C-alpha cells in the first residue's frame, strides 16, 4: 500500500516521515472512501465482464489454449483473468499498484512461461478485458480502473504487436 | 552561436531532414517574434548606460562591497564591476536577439567562476546584481519583453551559482 | 534532480529578490499545467510499449541500412539495445514532464551518455531521430485522448535533441 | 547543459562465445596460466577444426537448396526464392583503380503442426516476403558460423527474445520452416553421424531457445533514491563474457577453499599480493574462514581493515581516491553519484578507513549481491546494465592502472556535470602551459593523469585577464586588468632610422645589445646561451642599421632553428601551437576557431607559414605595430592565481554596547 | 519535494510512474495555489513575526549571544530569524521540508557550534517564532505551517 | 625528437661510456635497413593521398560516422579526418624513417587522446582507421616493409587507446 | 578479448555474406596451427619461471638498474619486474592460442604506457627484457613456435 510503501521510504533513510509525506497519507486516506466504492463496483461486476471478454476473446484469438477444446483450460483461463481483475481491486483498495506486481507481475512471464501459454495471447485477452471494463464502468470509473489494466499490459507488451513492416494486409492466411 | 533559426537548422540537419511542421511553428514563433527582440533591443541599448547606473545604485552602492577593503573599492575595481554589468547586459541583449541562449555558454558563462574566484569577485553579489538589471530592464520595456529579457538575465544568474 | 517548484523556492532566496510578483506568476502559470502535466505522464506511462515500437520501426523504415548486415541494428542482440534505450529516453522525458523541470534529463540521462556513445560506437544521428520519432507518437495519442494545449510535452524530447545532437552550424 | 566530459575508454564488448575465447577468458579472469584441463579442451577443439570448416562448407554450398527448402514449406502462391537479396559487392570504392584518370566511360566495356495455414505470398507483400527470406538464409548463415565457432552462443544470444521481433502470427511457421531446413541439411551428410549430430544439435538449440517467449530483462534496481534503476535484456548478458563466481562452502576440500580465499585476495588487493608483502596474520584469519567462524564477508572486512590493504590503497591516495578504490575493491563497481562519494566521505571523516570498509561491507548492496558465502567480483559492461554518469570513470577504475592514477576520477567528474564549461584550453587542460617566465611546461597525458574534457564547440572564446600593460597611448580600453608581475609601460620600442659619420655617444632608452636581449628575452622567454645567437648576427645588423623593423626581427628571431627546436620539434602540435601564441601575440588563444585555422596551418604548410601567420595578424599589428617587442596581454584565471599566493591583506577579520545591562532576566528577584 | 520522491522511487525500481503516485502528484499540484497563498501571507508579514518572535525570544533567553550588547552579534541573529522565515515560505511553496532541509537543516548543529552559539536558544527563539506566526494564521493554515517550524527544532537539538 | 642512432647513443651517453659491442651490432642492423627503409619512404611519399583514399574508403564510407549526425559528416569535419589520417601517415613515415617510435611520441599522441575527448571524435573508430592504413601501406609496399610500417602503425594505435 | 575465429567471423558478417575460401583458408591454418600452439603453450606453462630467469639474466642483471637508484633496486621493486615480465609471458600465449593480439591490446597496452610513466619505469629496458623474453622462449620451444610466439612479443614490445 501506500502507506506501507511511505514507511518503507521513510524507514530506509532511518527518519520519520516529512509533513509531505504525511499530507500525501491523509489525501490517500480522505480517497478511501470512493476506493472504496470503487473497489465494490469492480467486484460486483467480475463475472459478467469475465464473459464477456472471453466471447470477444474467442472471436480475436481462436488458437488458443483456452479455445482447445478442454473444459479445464478454459476455466483456468477464465479463473486467471477474474484473479487478475481481482488483484487491481486489490490494487484500488490499496492506493498503488504494489499488491498487483507482488501477487501477479513478478515473474508473470516465467509462469507463462513454464505453463504453456502464449503471452501474446494473454495480451490480447487482457485487451478484451480492459475494453469490457471501460464498457460497463462509468467515465470516470474507468479513467480511475483502467490505468492498472494498462499497467498489466506494459508488462506483456514487448516483443510484441504493432507490426510496420508490410503492406498492411491481414489476409495472407492460406 | 547559434540562434533560434540556427538551432532548429542543426536539429533538423543531425537526422538529415528538412524542417518538420512543429520546428516550423517555431521558426514561424521566432520570425513574429523579431519585431519585439528589435524593439527591446533598441530600447536597451538607447539605455545601456542609465540600466548599469540604476543597476549599481540598487544593488552595490552603499554597501560594504564599495567601502575600503571591498571588491568594487578603488577606481579600477568599480569601473571593472561597471564593466562587467555592461558585458552581461549587452550580451544578455544579443541573447534575446538571437533568440537562444548559446552565446551566454559560449562566451560568458564558460570559466567564468574559476576566473571569478582567481580574482576574488564576489558571486552572490553579482547574482544580485544581475537580479537587479533584470529588475531595471523589466520596469523599462514592459513585462512581457522584460520576461523575455529575464529569460536570459536568469540563464546568466543560473550559470553563475 | 529537483522538480519545477524546488528550483524557483531555492532561486527565490538565492537571487534575493524572495517572493516578488514575477515568480508568484510563473508559479501560478506552471501549476496552471499541472493536472496536463500529470495526465501526459499517465498516457505516456499507459502506452509505453506501443510508442516505443511503433518509433523503433519507423526508425528502421527511414534508415533501412540500420537492419542490414554491418548496421549498428543488425542482430537481436542489438535490437534489444535499441528497444530498451529508447524505453530509457521515453521514461525520463515522462519524468521531466511531470517534474516540469529538465534536471533530471541532465543528472540521470544526459551525464556521461555522449561518453558511452563514443565508447560503443552508437550512433547519434539515429538516437535523435527516434527521440522525435517517440516524440511525434506521444503527441499523436495525446491528441486522441483530447488533450488540447500540450506544448510543453515538446520541451523534453527537443531539449535531450539538443544535448546530444553534434553541432552542424 | 552537460558540458563535462569523463572520456571515452575504447571497449569491445563480447558479441558470441567461441571455444578459445571462453577457455582464455576464464583462464584470464583467474590470473593464471592454463589448466591441463583447458589445454585439452582447446586442443580438442584445434584438431576437429578441419570436420567443422568441412562442415561449414558443405552447408555452404547448398544454402540456395536448404533455404528453398525452408521457404516452399511455408509459402504458396509464388517463388519466395525471387526475394531473397544476395549480399552485393562494393565494387569501383575511391581509390581501388577501377577508373584510371578521370575517365569513368571506358571502365565499362517431418508432419505439420495442427491446423497449420501456409503464408500466400501474394497477399503477404514484398516487404514482408524479404524479410522471411533473409531471415531463413540468415538463420543458416548464422548456424554455419556456429558450427565453426565450436559454440551455439552466436545462435542463442540473437534469437532468444527474436519471437515476438518476428511477428507472433508466424512464429509457428518460422518453425515449420526451420525444420524444413534442418531436414535438408540432414540430407547433406547421411554419412557421417558425427556431422549429423553437430548439425541436429545446433538446429534444435535454435528453435528450443527461438520458441522462448519474451525472456525478462534483468533489473538493475537503484541501491539508493540518488542511484537510477536500469534494465538489460538477457541476450547482452548471455553474449557477454562470463565471470568465474566462486562461492565458499565449509564442506569443500581444502584445494578449492585456497582457490576462493586466492580469488578474495585477487579482488580485494587487485592482486595477490599476500605472499609479497609478507601477510602472515592471513593464515588466521583463512583459519577462520576455513573452519567456518566467519564467512566470506567478514573475512573481505578484516582484509579492508588489515594493515596490508591500508598500506596498498590508502597511504598512496587522498580521502577521494582511496574512497573511489575501496568501491572497487569492496562492490565491484565506481561510484555512482556525488551523493554516494558524500555519504562515503562522511563516513570516513567521522570513523576513517575502518568506518568506510564497515559501510561498504554492511550495506544492503554487498549483501544483495555477494551474500555471505560468494566472493567479491567486478560487476561492469556485459554484467549488468550500466550508467552513463560514471561510463568512463568506472571503465578506467576496472583496469589495472586504476591505483596509478592518484587525482581523484569520480567527484571531480561528479562536480563538474553540474557547472558550465570549465577555464581551460578548448583542447583539454594538458593544452595548457605553464604561465612562466620561459619554458614550456605542459601536463604530460601517461604521467600522473588526470585529463578533464569537455564538449568546447566550435565558437567557444575564452575568458582572460587582461595585465594592464603597455604603453599608455595603447590604453584605456583595457586599462582595467592589472596582473602581478607585470612590467606595465616598460615595453621594447625601437623607433626606426632615418653621409657622416655617427656620434661616438648616442644613447637611447635602451642600448642596442640592451634592446636585442630584451627582444630575444621576451621571444624565447630567456637569454640564450653565448654562441646560440650566432645564426642571427646577421639579422641583428639589419635591424640596427634600420633595413628591417622590430616586426621583422621577431619573425626571424621566431623562425630560427633554436626557437623550432625549443619549442617545435619536441612538442605536441597543438600545445606547440599555443605555446608559440602565447609568446609571440602576448595572449592565449580564444578557442577552437584560432586554434583550428593555425593547426590548418600547420598541417598544410608547416611550422614557418605557421610563425608568419601570427606576425602577419591584424592583432599583432593592432597590438605591437612594427616597432614594439611583443608583452604578455592576457592570462588565464590559474596563472593570474599563481602569481597571487599572499591573502593577509584580506583576512582583516569581521565598540559601545547597544544594550543596558545585557544577558540579565526581567524582574528578577 | 513529493513529486521528486515519487519519480526517485518510480527510478530505482526502472519504472514509469504509477497510478498512484501520479495521484498523489496531481493532488499536490491541487494544493500548490493555495500552499502559494500561505507562503505570500508567510512573507508579507516575516518582519512583524520576526519583530515580537525576537523580542519574546530576548525575554525568555536573555543570555544568548545576540542579547549581549554586540550590535552585530544582534543584526545577525535578527537576519537569521529573516532568513528561517522566508526558507520555510518557501518550503511552504513546495509543500514538503525539503527545501528547507537542504538549506539550513542539515549541517545546522555543525554550523552554529563552530559559531559558538547555542544551539538550545535557537531552539527557544524557533519557538517563539513559531508561536508568533500561528498567532497570526488559521488552524488549517497552521497545519501546514507548522510541521516545518517542528523540523526546523527536531534539526536544531542537539 | 630521436631516432635509432641518436637512441643509442643516449643509452651509452647516460652511462658515460663508448657504445659496447651490442650496441654496434644494433647501430649497424639499423645502418644496414636505412636502404630498405629509404624504399619504403619513397613509395609511401609517392602514393600518400592514394594511401588516405584507400583508408578512408576502407574503414569509414559507408558507416554511421559518415552519415548525417555522424562525426565525419558535413564536409569540414570529413577533411578534419583526412587531415588527421595524413598527419598519420606522415609522422609513421618519419618513425620508420628514424627506426624509433619517439618522434610519433613527442608530436602526435600527448594530448591526442584528451584533444579527441574533448572534441567528442570517436577514438575507436580512428584506431580501426589507423589499422586499415597499416593494411592499406603493407599491401602497397609488402610484407617485410609492410610490416616494418605497421609497428609504428600499432605503435600510434596503442597511444590512441 | 576476441580470437582469430571472431575476426573471421566478423569479418564475414559485416558484408552479410557466408565463409569464403579466403577465410575458410585462414580459418584451416589457424586450427592446423593449433596442435603446435597448445604443445609450445604446455611447454611455456612449465617453464616459465625458467624463462623469466634467464631473461633477466640476460638483459637486466648486473645493469645500472640493479644498483642503487635504479629502477629494479630494493626487493619490492625486483619482484614488480619480475611480476611484469610473468604477465607478458603468460598474455603472450594467451594471444597465441587465442590466434589474435585482441587480449593484449585489451589488458596489457591499455594503461601499460600510462602506468609506466606515472611509476617511472624505463621503457627502454622493458623493451629489452621482452626481447630476451622472445629469445628464450624461441630458443626453449623451437623455431616455427619461437616465431609464432615472437610475433606477439614484438606486438607487446612495439605497444610500448
Ligand atoms: C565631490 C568632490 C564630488 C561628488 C561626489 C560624490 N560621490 C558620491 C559617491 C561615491 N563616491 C565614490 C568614490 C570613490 N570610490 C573609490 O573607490 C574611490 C577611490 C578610493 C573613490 C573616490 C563611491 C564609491 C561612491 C558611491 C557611494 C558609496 O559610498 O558607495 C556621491 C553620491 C552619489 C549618489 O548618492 O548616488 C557624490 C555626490 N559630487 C559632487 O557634486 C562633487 C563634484
Ligand atoms: C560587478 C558586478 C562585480 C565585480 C566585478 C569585477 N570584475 C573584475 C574583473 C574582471 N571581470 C572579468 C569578466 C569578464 N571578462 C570578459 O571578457 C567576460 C566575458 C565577456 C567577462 C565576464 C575579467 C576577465 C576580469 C579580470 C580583469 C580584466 O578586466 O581583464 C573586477 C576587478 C578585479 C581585479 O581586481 O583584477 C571586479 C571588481 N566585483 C564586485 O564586487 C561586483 C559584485
Ligand atoms: C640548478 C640549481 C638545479 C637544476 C636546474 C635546471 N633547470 C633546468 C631547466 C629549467 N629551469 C626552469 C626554471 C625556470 N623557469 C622560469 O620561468 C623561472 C623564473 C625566471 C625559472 C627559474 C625551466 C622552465 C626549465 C626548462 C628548460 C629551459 O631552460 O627553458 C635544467 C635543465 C633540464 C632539462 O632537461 O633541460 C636544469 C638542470 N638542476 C639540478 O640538478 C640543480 C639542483
Ligand atoms: C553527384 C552530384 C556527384 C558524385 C557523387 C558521389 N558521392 C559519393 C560519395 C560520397 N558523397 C559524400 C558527400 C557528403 N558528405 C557530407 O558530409 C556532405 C555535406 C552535407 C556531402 C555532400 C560522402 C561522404 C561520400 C562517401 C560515401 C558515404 O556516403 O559514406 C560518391 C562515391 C560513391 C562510391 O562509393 O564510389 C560519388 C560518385 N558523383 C558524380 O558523378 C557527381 C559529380
Ligand atoms: C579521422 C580518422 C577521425 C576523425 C577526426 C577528426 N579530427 C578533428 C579535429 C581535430 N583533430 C585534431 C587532432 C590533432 N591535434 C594534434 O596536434 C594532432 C597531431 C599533429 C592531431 C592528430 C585537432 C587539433 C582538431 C581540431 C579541432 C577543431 O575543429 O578545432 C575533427 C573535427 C571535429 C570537429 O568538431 O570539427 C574530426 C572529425 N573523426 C572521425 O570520426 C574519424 C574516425
Ligand atoms: C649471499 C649472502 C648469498 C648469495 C647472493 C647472491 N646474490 C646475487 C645477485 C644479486 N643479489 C641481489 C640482491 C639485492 N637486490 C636488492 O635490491 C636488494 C635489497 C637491498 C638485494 C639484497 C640482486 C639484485 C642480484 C642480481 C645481480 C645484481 O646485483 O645485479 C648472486 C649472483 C646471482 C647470479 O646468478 O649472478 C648471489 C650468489 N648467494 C648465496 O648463496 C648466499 C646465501
Ligand atoms: C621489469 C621488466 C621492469 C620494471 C617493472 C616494474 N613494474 C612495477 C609496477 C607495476 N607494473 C605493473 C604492470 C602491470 N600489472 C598488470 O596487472 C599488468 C597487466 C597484466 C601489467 C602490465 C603495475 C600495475 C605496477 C604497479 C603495481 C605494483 O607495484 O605491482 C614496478 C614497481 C614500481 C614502483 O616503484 O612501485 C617495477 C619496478 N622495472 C624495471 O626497471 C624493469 C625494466
Ligand atoms: C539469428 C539471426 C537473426 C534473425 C534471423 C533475426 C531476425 C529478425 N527478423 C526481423 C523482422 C522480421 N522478420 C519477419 C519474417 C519472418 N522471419 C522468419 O524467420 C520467418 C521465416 C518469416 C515469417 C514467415 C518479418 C515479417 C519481420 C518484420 C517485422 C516487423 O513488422 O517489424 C527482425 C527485426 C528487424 C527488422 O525489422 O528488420 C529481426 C532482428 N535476428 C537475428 O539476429
Ligand atoms: C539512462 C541513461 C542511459 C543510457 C542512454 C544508456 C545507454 C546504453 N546503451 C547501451 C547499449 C547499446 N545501445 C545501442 C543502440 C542505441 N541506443 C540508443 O539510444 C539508440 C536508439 C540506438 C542507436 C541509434 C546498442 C546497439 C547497444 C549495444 C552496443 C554493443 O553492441 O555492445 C549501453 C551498454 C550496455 C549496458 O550496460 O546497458 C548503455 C550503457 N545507459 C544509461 O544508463
Amino acid at each position: 500500500s501506500i502507506v506501507k510503501q511511505m514507511i518503507l521510504n521513510a524507514d530506509e533513510e532511518v527518519r520519520y516521515l516529512t509533513p509531505g509525506e504525511i499530507h500525501a497519507l491523509q489525501n490517500f486516506y480522505r480517497s478511501g472512501t470512493e476506493r472504496i466504492r470503487l473497489a465494490k463496483v469492480l467486484a460486483q461486476n467480475e463475472k459478467k465482464i469475465v464473459e464477456r471478454a472471453t466471447q470477444k476473446f474467442w472471436k480475436i484469438c481462436p488458437r488458443t489454449p483456452s479455445n482447445s477444446g478442454n473444459a479445464r483450460k478454459t476455466e483456468a483461463a477464465m479463473r486467471d483473468i477474474g484473479w487478475y481483475i481481482r488483484l487491481v481491486s486489490y490494487c484500488l483498495l490499496a492506493g498503488n499498484e504494489k499488491p498487483l506486481e507482488e501477487i501477479g507481475l513478478i515473474g508473470m512471464k516465467e509462469l507463462y512461461n513454464s505453463v504453456g501459454i502464449p503471452l501474446e495471447n494473454v495480451r490480447q485477452y487482457m485487451l478484451c478485458v480492459k475494453a469490457e471494463v471501460s464498457a460497463m464502468l462509468t467515465p470516470e470509473d474507468a479513467a480511475e480502473v483502467i490505468p492498472y489494466f494498462d499497467l498489466i499490459l506494459q508488462v506483456i507488451s514487448s516483443p510484441g504487436a504493432p507490426y510496420f513492416q508490410n503492406n498492411g494486409r491481414t489476409d495472407w492466411q492460406r | 552561436m547559434q540562434d533560434a533559426i540556427t538551432a532548429l537548422i542543426n536539429s533538423s540537419d543531425v537526422q538529415g531532414r528538412y524542417l518538420d511542421p512543429s520546428s516550423l511553428d517555431k521558426l514561424q514563433n521566432y520570425f513574429q517574434s523579431g519585431d519585439m527582440r528589435a524593439k527591446t533591443a533598441i530600447a536597451v541599448s538607447a539605455n545601456a548606460k542609465n540600466i548599469v547606473t540604476k543597476t549599481v545604485a540598487k544593488s552595490l552602492l552603499y554597501t560594504d562591497i564599495t567601502a575600503p577593503g571591498g571588491n568594487m573599492y578603488t577606481c579600477r575595481r568599480y569601473a571593472a564591476c561597471v564593466r562587467d554589468l555592461d558585458y552581461f547586459l549587452r550580451y544578455a541583449t544579443y541573447a534575446m536577439l538571437a533568440g537562444d541562449t548559446s552565446i551566454l555558454d559560449e562566451r560568458i558563462l564558460n570559466g567564468l567562476r574559476e576566473t571569478y574566484n582567481s580574482l576574488g569577485v564576489p558571486i552572490g553579489a553579482t547574482i544580485r546584481s544581475v537580479q537587479a538589471m533584470k529588475e531595471v530592464v523589466t520596469s523599462l520595456v514592459g513585462a512581457d519583453a522584460g520576461r523575455e529579457m529575464g529569460v536570459y538575465f536568469d540563464h546568466i544568474a543560473a550559470g553563475l551559482s | 534532480m529537483q522538480d519545477k517548484l524546488t528550483s524557483v523556492a531555492k532561486n527565490c532566496d538565492l537571487t534575493g529578490s524572495s517572493l516578488n510578483r514575477e515568480v508568484v506568476e510563473t508559479l501560478k502559470e506552471f501549476l496552471a499545467d499541472g493536472e496536463k502535466r500529470v495526465q501526459v505522464a499517465g498516457v505516456i506511462g499507459s502506452n509505453a510499449a506501443e510508442i516505443v515500437k511503433t518509433a523503433v520501426s519507423l526508425l528502421f523504415q527511414e534508415y533501412p541500412e540500420l537492419v542490414s548486415p554491418g548496421g549498428n541494428a543488425y542482430t537481436t542482440r542489438r535490437y534489444n539495445m535499441y528497444v530498451r534505450d529508447m524505453n530509457y529516453f521515453l521514461r525520463y522525458c515522462s519524468y521531466a514532464i511531470v517534474a516540469g523541470d529538465a534536471s533530471v534529463l541532465d543528472e540521470r540521462l544526459l551525464a556521461g551518455l555522449r561518453d558511452t556513445f563514443n565508447s560503443l560506437g552508437i550512433p547519434l544521428g539515429p538516437t535523435a531521430r527516434s527521440i522525435q520519432l517517440m516524440k511525434n507518437i506521444v503527441k499523436e495519442k495525446l491528441v486522441t485522448a483530447g488533450m488540447t494545449n500540450i506544448t510543453f510535452v515538446d520541451e523534453p524530447f527537443d531539449y535531450v535533441v539538443r544535448e546530444i545532437s553534434e553541432t552542424e552550424i | 547543459s552537460v558540458k563535462a566530459s569523463g572520456g571515452s575508454p575504447v571497449t569491445q564488448p563480447q558479441r558470441y562465445h567461441t571455444v578459445p575465447v571462453a577457455v582464455i577468458s576464464h583462464a584470464v579472469q583467474q590470473d593464471r596460466c592454463l589448466k591441463n584441463t583447458e589445454l585439452q579442451e582447446l586442443a580438442d577443439f584445434f584438431s576437429s577444426g578441419v570436420k567443422l570448416l568441412e562442415i561449414a562448407n558443405t552447408l555452404t554450398q547448398h544454402a540456395d537448396e536448404i533455404v528453398l527448402a525452408g521457404a516452399n514449406r511455408i509459402f504458396v502462391g509464388g517463388s519466395p526464392m525471387a526475394y531473397l537479396e544476395k549480399p552485393k559487392e562494393k565494387i569501383g570504392l575511391p581509390g581501388s583503380g577501377y577508373y584510371v584518370g578521370e575517365d569513368f566511360l571506358t571502365a565499362a566495356r517431418d508432419p505439420l503442426p495442427g491446423g497449420f495455414r501456409f503464408i500466400n505470398v501474394s497477399r503477404y507483400g514484398a516487404v514482408r516476403m524479404k524479410r522471411s527470406m533473409r531471415d531463413l538464409a540468415w538463420f543458416l548463415r548464422y548456424i554455419t558460423y556456429a558450427i565453426v565457432a565450436g559454440d551455439g552462443s552466436i545462435l542463442s544470444a540473437n534469437v532468444r527474445g527474436l519471437r515476438g521481433v518476428i511477428p507472433e502470427d508466424v512464429t509457428e511457421a518460422t518453425i515449420v520452416a526451420l525444420r524444413a531446413m534442418r531436414r535438408q541439411s540432414l540430407d547433406y551428410f547421411l554419412e557421417d553421424a558425427e556431422a549429423t549430430q553437430l548439425v541436429k544439435g545446433y538446429f534444435d538449440l535454435l528453435i528450443a531457445e527461438y520458441l522462448t517467449d519474451k525472456p525478462s530483462n534483468q533489473v538493475r534496481i537503484g541501491v539508493s533514491n540518488d542511484q537510477q534503476g536500469l534494465q538489460l535484456p538477457q541476450s547482452y548478458s548471455m553474449s557477454a563474457e562470463v565471470r568465474p563466481k566462486f562461492v565458499f562452502k565449509q564442506a569443500a576440500t581444502l584445494t578449492q577453499k585456497q582457490e576462493a580465499i586466492a580469488a578474495i585476495y585477487r579482488h580485494v588487493f587487485e592482486r595477490d599480493v599476500t605472499d609479497t608483502y609478507g601477510f602472515t596474520q592471513k593464515a588466521e584469519l583463512e583459519s577462520q574462514l576455513i573452519g567456518g567462524n566467519i564467512s566470506v564477508k567478514e573475512f573481505v572486512r578484516r582484509l579492508g581493515k588489515s594493515r596490508l590493504y591500508r598500506r596498498l590503497f590508502y597511504e598512496p591516495f587522498t580521502i577521494s581516491r582511496a574512497i573511489e578504490l575501496a568501491a572497487r575493491h569492496f562492490l565491484g563497481r565506481g561510484l555512482s553519484s556525488r551523493e554516494e562519494f558524500q555519504t562515503y566521505f562522511d563516513v570516513m571523516t567521522k570513523g576513517g578507513l575502518p568506518a568506510l570498509v564497515d559501510a561498504f561491507v554492511d550495506s544492503a548492496e554487498y549483501s544483495d549481491y555477494f551474500g555471505e558465502e560468494t566472493v567479491p567480483y567486478l560487476r561492469g559492461l556485459g554484467q549488468e546494465a550500466q550508467e552513463c554518469r560514471n561510463w568512463g570513470p568506472q571503465l578506467d577504475l576496472f583496469k589495472y592502472s586504476a591505483p596509478v592514477r592518484k587525482v581523484p576520477q569520480f567527484i571531480t567528474l561528479f562536480g563538474s556535470y553540474q557547472k558550465p564549461l570549465p577555464e581551460q584550453h578548448p583542447y583539454g587542460c594538458g593544452n595548457d602551459p605553464l604561465e612562466i617566465q620561459f619554458g614550456a611546461i605542459f601536463p604530460q597525458e601517461t604521467r600522473n593523469p588526470h585529463p578533464q574534457p569537455a564538449f568546447f564547440n566550435k565558437d567557444t572564446r575564452r575568458i582572460l585577464i587582461g595585465s594592464g600593460a603597455g604603453s599608455p597611448d595603447k590604453l584605456n580600453g583595457n586599462a582595467l586588468g592589472k596582473v602581478p608581475g607585470s612590467l606595465g609601460t616598460r615595453v621594447l620600442k625601437l623607433e626606426p632610422l632615418h653621409g657622416h659619420q655617427s656620434p661616438s655617444v648616442n644613447l637611447l632608452h635602451h642600448s642596442s645589445p640592451a634592446f636585442i636581449e630584451g627582444a630575444y628575452r621576451q621571444v624565447f622567454g630567456r637569454s640564450l646561451y653565448e654562441g646560440q645567437r650566432q645564426p642571427l648576427s646577421s639579422t641583428e645588423s639589419k635591424l640596427l642599421g634600420g633595413e628591417i623593423s622590430v616586426r621583422e626581427f621577431v619573425r626571424q628571431l621566431a623562425k630560427s632553428k633554436v626557437f623550432r627546436s625549443l619549442y617545435w620539434d619536441s612538442l605536441y602540435v597543438t600545445k606547440a601551437i599555443e605555446y608559440i601564441h602565447r609568446r609571440l601575440m602576448g595572449r592565449p588563444t580564444y578557442g577552437r576557431q584560432e586554434m583550428n585555422r593555425y593547426y590548418d596551418i600547420c598541417a598544410t604548410r608547416g611550422f614557418y607559414a605557421l610563425i608568419d601567420a601570427i606576425i602577419d595578424s591584424p592583432e599583432y599589428l593592432e597590438c605591437f605595430g612594427e616597432n614594439t617587442v611583443p608583452y604578455e596581454r592576457y592570462v588565464t584565471a590559474r596563472g593570474y592565481l599563481m602569481r597571487s599566493p599572499r591573502h593577509e591583506n584580506q583576512l582583516r577579520r569581521e565598540t559601545v554596547p547597544d544594550k543596558y545591562n545585557p544577558r540579565k532576566a526581567n524582574w528578577a528577584a | 519535494s513529493i513529486i521528486t520522491k515519487a519519480i526517485a522511487s518510480a527510478d530505482r525500481e526502472a519504472r514509469y510512474l504509477s497510478p498512484g503516485e501520479l495521484r498523489t502528484i496531481r493532488d499536490f499540484y491541487n494544493g500548490g495555489e493555495n500552499r502559494l497563498r500561505i507562503a505570500t501571507t508567510l512573507i508579507e508579514n516575516r518582519k512583524e513575526i520576526v519583530e515580537r518572535g525576537s523580542l519574546k525570544f530576548w525575554e525568555c533567553c536573555p543570555d544568548t549571544p545576540s542579547n549581549s550588547g554586540n550590535r552585530t552579534y544582534r543584526a545577525s541573529c535578527l537576519r537569521d530569524q529573516d532568513w528561517y522565515i522566508r526558507l520555510i515560505a518557501y518550503t511552504v511553496i513546495v509543500g514538503d521540508v525539503e527545501p528547507l532541509k537542504d538549506i539550513g537543516i542539515v549541517g545546522v548543529k555543525e554550523m552554529y557550534e563552530s559559531l559558538e552559539i547555542p544551539l538550545r536558544n535557537w531552539v527557544e527563539c524557533i519557538r517563539c517564532l513559531k508561536e508568533v506566526t500561528l498567532d497570526l494564521l488559521s488552524r488549517e493554515d497552521a497545519a501546514e505551517v507548522t510541521p516545518y517550524f517542528d523540523c526546523l527544532i527536531q534539526g536544531m537539538i542537539p
